[PDB]
């Protein structure tokens, strides 16, 4: 029909192993990861 | 007449002889009232019917508040230029997106504060983001109704979703389809297949701009709230409405989910309202923010979190409903006094900081105080059994 | 009893000023990546 | 699309029309107005004759030629929110 | 005789002892009437609608996720 | 003191009547409908009086499961009375309701102005 | 021709502007003045559909209603109106006050009944006092003051309860009714004015051992901070 | 038509639902507890004749005014 509704990015793409899937951020620890950071930011 | 005398004992053993600490204050005493003549039969009944139900209901508004420990600011971020209206945190809770009304959607550190890259495309302000956790994408829409995808590993965008009447006010991910909803201005939610794009389903029920919206898994999957002060919960399936939610005066500017208990809260510029979700059974109101609630943010621990217009910002306690917090928001040096303002929040995946997109171009982040010690940070006083709740 | 030059002029307190000393003060007006 | 226009007709209904530089000015100036008479059914309590939108939008549209011109823009009569969120409104159109 | 129901049915004995039903008109059409809200009991909170018991906040599981994932 | 109890009622009543919300208007246009209403004729009586000396089961005035209230159709009189007080309301209604200016509208625009900015 | 014309304009008039209420007021109007029925309620129930929540749209369809004699209609036409905005008394007033002055009563007991169930303000209740008064059926009048009392707990209505229960007549059931009136408030709740109102009951009693002795409790009961109306009430009456 | 007419009829453009034919929307009220029955077929007579009445006054007060030009002519 109209030029812009061609088909395009017919392939949808998921996040991989070491791209931060649900399974590693449940895996991970995200507090003591978050305070650790921030007191390194703070130590600047 | 003096037909009987002596009534010193009665003026006495009627109002003595009885609870000593008064039940609902209002207890007609029921063993006292038989001996009026009338109509037991069924007038006795009804009496005692709603004095049941009120006597439950007044004991059921007394949980006794938990203590939660009081927020504080910690940092204040100033680079936007405009309002900012949005902000979502990507899964790994590293980065934290909010897009404002200088057209651009600015990626910063959630440790640091530092800004990265900043991203540019929309003709009109931002106002609503979303990072999808199981794709490396960043959706966005704004007031210039267009939809865009950005693709996070190129930062540049891929797709757009075109078909929308008017602005676009706030923008949902479906948590486990690769389906994205969208509501705006033409009193109509769209729903939207992220691969190709089409508009699979047109939740045309409202009568006005659907201002707040929110998606889960379960059905009903998509709720929306709108301008006419109504509440809708749609089936994905069909694509029609299940239940309409009418309790509620003003508009419905904020929708928020609880992450485990099954149950979502609404604000709006009367009350906020939480509702059991399978039926939209009411559950009760948090009444004490008198303003244009805007943001309603649920923590891991039962804690609520609700940004007004004005810049109040009142903390709830989830399970008694209890405001054990109030904080008025402070501008930065250049802004006026009216400048006061809060139009988007999120707690980030911890839960322990707070992210606040204030009408007065800068982001806040607010802290829990950490040394605790109920004994020296009170929560607000709670004053059980003062009178039943009209409603 | 000093004068104040138009070009001196501050209209509104330092941030410090407004906010304490126990906030960190972010001004990103520039781009880190 | 030639001969599906020519059998079927326009279908002009229900088909959206994107910014295009031209309509950025007029369509932001609808996306005010229209979040202004949000913010004015919001603010203004429950049974106190709401029919009162057109009035605030004169009194900003006077307000925000006051700004361009430098006037003072003072309403005697004016309620406080009102005012308040009309300067908020103000200012944000002045800084864009 | 010949009229038919040319009217809605009357009100109904509910079966929990309320003695008439108007949510009738409320409760005609929507496809939903039985998820339709129109009586006061309805403006009460779930901790106190007096015949209740537990109400179970928590999500419906895994399977009903799957089903209705999959529909 | 009947006189001067009466007097007392007047009184009272006049400082009470000396627009608040809807709520409340409502609540005073009913009273003033019940004030001029005429009740208790020749049929209400007779009704109480003649089907309950029959009242084998179930009472003329019970209502907690009675079938009847249902199929209630008035006679003349009290329909013609209905249509004569909304007519007479109305016809109240309409009665009651009703050079610095260039056009009608304009003089209606400056009383407007006269009525807001005067003050100050 | 002519109907044809006016039609057209005001169809016109309100697809352009579907949100202005009057128009549709007007064109109703007009159509009602010769074709009484059929597309009035259409074009009235269109305008219901654009925005049901206008009460004076609701008021004036009724009014119509009610000017052609249509009376079953119209009380088809209030049950959706107040089950669809249950919370607006003047609905409520309007159909109480047309279904009593009917002359139909059963009807409006259970109308008024089934306003009840929302538990409105004080005055729906004297509404509904008022009107089993107007017809004595004082016996379940009394019922109705229970559930008012038991439903608005305050000393107004207490006092209320107690004149009705004078006015109908009785001595051992008005003090009865303050008893339990005082065992139903409690100490935190019990003001001056209550006890007041009941040695007053007792004078035009013409027992005054009762009368004095409630003085002296009332003296006793609430501190001498609060006790000025109660003791020169006391002192008018053990000099009177 | 005073003295000798073809019948003419009125010109409708070509475009018009011509709000003449049927109700322009067609909408019926909703059916309620309370039964209408009779209240609107007892009486079929009646929604034809105020009708028929209407149009009858109409007409008779458009003659009369009309006649009335003469009448009032120099009043």
């Amino acid at each position: 029909t109209s030029s812009r509704a061609l088909p395009a990015h017919l392939k949808l793409k998921y996040r991989q192993e070491s791209q931060g899937t649900e399974e590693e951020v449940r895996k991970q620890d995200l507090r003591e990861a978050l305070l650790r950071a921030e007191a390194a930011h703070f130590a600047t | 007449t003096v037909r009987a005398d002596s009534e010193n004992p009665s003026s006495q053993v009627i109002t003595k002889f009885s609870d000593p600490n008064k039940k609902i204050a209002g207890q007609v005493s029921m063993q006292s009232l038989e001996k009026i003549k009338g109509v037991p039969e069924a007038a006795h009944r009804i009496a005692g019917e709603s004095q049941a139900s009120l006597v439950k209901r007044t004991l059921a508004e007394q949980i006794r508040p938990e203590w939660h420990a009081p927020w504080t600011l910690m940092r204040v971020i100033s680079g936007h230029l405009g309002w900012v209206r949005c902000v979502d945190v990507e899964p790994g809770n590293q980065w934290f997106c909010t897009g404002a009304g200088d057209r651009t959607i600015k990626i910063w550190d959630l440790a640091s504060g530092v800004l990265k890259l900043t991203l540019t495309g929309h003709i009109a302000t931002v106002r609503g983001l979303a990072v999808s956790p199981r794709h490396p994408y960043l959706f966005s829409c704004g007031e210039d109704k267009m939809v865009k995808c950005w693709d996070l590993e190129t930062n540049k965008v891929i797709r757009h979703y075109h078909g929308h009447l008017s602005g676009v006010y706030a923008l949902k991910l479906h948590p486990t389809l690769d389906v994205l909803v969208t509501a705006g201005r033409d009193a109509v939610a769209r729903v939207w297949d992220m691969r190709t794009r089409q508009n699979v389903h047109v939740l045309s029920g409202h009568k006005s701009t659907v201002a707040s919206l929110a998606v889960q898994e379960f059905d009903p999957q998509v709720v929306t709230g709108s301008m006419d002060s109504t509440i809708r919960l749609w089936d994905l399936a069909a694509g029609k409405t299940l239940t309409t939610l009418t309790h509620h005066k003003k508009t419905v500017r904020a929708l928020s989910l609880h992450p485990d208990e099954f149950t979502f809260a609404s604000g709006s510029s009367d009350n906020i309202k939480h509702w059991k979700f399978p039926e939209g059974a009411f559950m009760g109101n948090f009444e004490g923010h008198n303003a244009i609630v805007n943001t309603l943010s649920i923590n891991s621990d039962n804690v609520m979190f609700s940004g007004a217009d004005n810049g109040s910002m009142c903390f709830w306690d989830w399970k008694s409903g209890h405001k054990y917090q109030e904080l008025q928001s402070v501008v930065q040096p250049g802004s006026l006094d009216s400048e006061a303002g809060i139009f988007a929040s999120s707690f980030d995946k911890t839960g322990l900081r707070l992210i606040t997109c204030e009408a007065d171009k800068s982001v806040k982040i607010y802290k829990q105080v950490d040394n605790a010690t109920p004994e020296t940070h009170p929560n607000l006083p709670w004053t059980p059994s003062n009178l039943r709740r009209r409603y | 009893n000093a004068v104040v030059l138009h070009e001196d002029k501050q209209y509104y307190p330092s941030a410090e000023e407004v906010y304490g000393s126990n906030v960190d003060i972010m001004v990103q007006e520039q781009d880190t990546q | 699309n030639l001969l599906a226009r020519q059998f079927e007709g326009r279908h002009s209904t229900g088909v959206a029309k994107q910014i295009t530089k031209q309509r950025v000015d007029s369509h932001q100036d609808l996306e005010l107005r229209a979040a202004v008479m949000n913010d004015i059914l919001d603010m203004i309590p429950e049974g106190i004759r709401q029919g009162k939108s057109k009035t605030i939008l004169q009194h900003l549209s006077e307000a925000w030629r006051c700004w361009k011109a430098n006037i003072p823009w003072k309403v005697p009569g004016l309620p406080a929110p009102i005012e308040n969120m009309i300067l908020r409104y103000v200012k944000s159109k002045a800084d864009w | 005789r010949s009229a038919k129901s040319a009217g809605n049915t009357l009100a109904l004995q509910v079966t929990s002892s309320g003695a008439v039903d108007y949510n009738a008109i409320a409760r005609q059409g929507h496809e939903h009437g039985e998820l339709v809200q129109a009586s006061f009991r309805d403006l009460i909170p779930l901790r106190a609608r007096l015949g209740v018991g537990e109400i179970s906040l928590e999500k419906p599981s895994d399977e009903q996720k799957q089903e209705v994932a999959n529909k | 003191i009947e006189e001067s109890e009466k007097w007392d009622q007047r009184l009272r009543k006049k400082k009470q009547t000396i627009f608040s919300d809807y709520h409340s208007q409502a609540s005073k246009d009913y009273n003033r409908g019940i004030r001029d209403l005429k009740p208790d004729y020749e049929k209400y009586d007779k009704d109480k009086k003649e089907e309950k000396s029959k009242s084998r089961s179930v009472a003329l005035y019970d209502e907690a499961e009675r079938l009847d209230w249902v199929s209630n159709k008035p006679d003349k009189e009290h329909v013609e009375r209905l249509v004569e007080s909304i007519k007479k309301q109305d016809q109240r209604r309409l009665k009651n309701t009703k050079i610095t200016f260039i056009n009608e509208r304009n003089r209606k625009f400056n009383l407007k102005l006269q009525r807001f900015y005067s003050k100050y | 021709e002519f109907q044809g014309r006016k039609r057209k304009e005001f169809e016109d008039a309100i697809r352009r502007n579907r949100l202005a209420m009057g128009h549709w007021m007007r064109y109703g109007q007009w159509e009602l003045d010769q074709k009484e029925f059929a597309r009035a309620r259409s074009v009235f129930e269109r305008a219901l559909d654009v925005d049901s929540t206008y009460i004076p749209l609701w008021l004036k369809y009724i009014e119509c209603e009610m000017k052609n004699r249509n009376i079953n209609h119209a009380r088809n036409l209030f049950d959706r109106a107040v089950t669809q905005l249950p919370r607006v008394d003047k609905l409520w007033y309007k159909y109480v006050y047309m279904e009593e002055m009917l002359g139909n009563i059963t009807g409006c007991r259970q109308v008024f009944e089934r306003w009840l169930k929302w538990e409105p303000d004080e005055n729906c209740w004297m509404s509904y006092i008022r009107m089993e008064r107007r017809y004595h059926e004082n016996e379940r009048a009394r019922g109705i003051y229970e559930r008012f009392v038991v439903v608005h707990p305050e000393v107004t209505n207490w006092l209320r309860w107690a004149r009705f229960e004078e006015e109908c007549g009785n001595a051992a059931n008005v003090r009865q009714v303050y008893l339990a009136a005082i065992d139903a408030l409690g100490q935190e709740f019990l003001n001056e004015r209550f006890f007041i109102a009941f040695a007053k009951f007792e004078i035009r009693q013409k027992e005054y051992e009762r009368a004095r002795t409630i003085f002296k409790y009332a003296i006793d009961f609430m501190p001498r901070s609060k006790s000025m109306e109660l003791y020169k009430e006391y002192t008018h009456f053990e000099k009177q | 038509k005073a003295a000798g007419i073809n019948i003419k009829l009125f010109r409708r453009k070509k475009n018009e639902m011509d709000y003449n034919a049927s109700i322009p929307f067609e909408k019926k009220p909703a059916i309620g507890f309370y039964d209408t029955s009779e209240e609107d077929r007892q009486n079929f007579r009646e929604k034809r004749e105020a009708d028929q009445k209407i149009i009858e006054n109409g007409i008779r007060n458009n003659e009369m005014e009309s006649e009335g030009r003469k009448f009032g002519h120099f009043e």
